[PDB]
């Protein structure tokens, strides 16, 4: 590892936020980040038993220590998938508007 | 408020209540039909021929209780994790930038007596 943050450690209002701003994009991004956590096909397979097959991969993940944003933003970058990172990025900051 | 960017404007990220249902309806009149098929494309869960029995079993009632049911056809298949987010890339196929925020009742002034 490189930082500290782990994805496991936010509030269910904050993977809602991930689970939702992908949900209206291009072919969900579990697919490609499936692939790159070494997820066995059978895994993905079982977690379609959902409409949001996404909120399935980010919560069965979330259930280990593995699940760190150093670890998520590494394979986000080689899927090509920097635009989410961007778009959590400036979710993930502080506001003031009272 | 949750929101997030979309076409260069701000939206609550939210699941559609029945106040998006009346509204949805009574907005797009003849976009109904447009939205509904761009759906399809955004959203697998509605490319079944729903739409050709839709049209069929609410043309009682016209185009309000046809666009009224089709926007809960969407919250059916999860609507405590389905949000606008969805519904938004319906719209923008067609261009309908303004109807996506003016769905939700983004057309008010955010609180400026009206």
């Amino acid at each position: 590892k490189g930082d500290g943050g782990l994805y496991s450690s936010l509030p269910p209002a904050k993977r809602e936020e991930v689970e939702k701003l992908l949900n209206g994009s291009a072919g969900d991004t579990w697919r490609h980040l499936a692939g790159e956590l070494g997820y066995q096909p059978e895994h993905i397979d079982s977690f379609t038993h959902e409409a949001c097959p996404v909120r399935a991969l980010l919560a069965s993940w979330a259930t280990q220590d593995s699940a760190t944003l150093d670890a998520l933003l590494a394979a986000l970058r080689r899927i090509q998938r920097a635009d989410l990172v961007e778009s959590l990025c400036s979710e993930s900051t502080a506001t003031s508007p009272v | 408020a949750q929101t997030f960017l979309f076409q260069g404007q701000p939206v609550v990220n939210r699941p559609l209540s029945l106040k998006d249902q009346q509204t949805f309806a009574r907005s797009v009149g003849l976009k109904w039909r447009k939205v509904g098929r761009s759906l399809q494309r955004g959203c697998r869960a509605l490319r079944d021929p729903a739409l050709d029995s839709l049209a069929y079993e609410y043309e009682r009632e016209g185009l309000y209780e046809q666009a009224f049911q089709l926007l809960r056809r969407f919250v059916q298949a999860e609507g405590r994790r389905a949000t606008l987010q969805r519904l938004v890339e319906a719209l923008e196929e067609n261009e309908l930038t303004s109807l996506a925020e003016d769905l939700l009742g983004l057309t008010d002034p955010n609180g400026g007596l009206a």
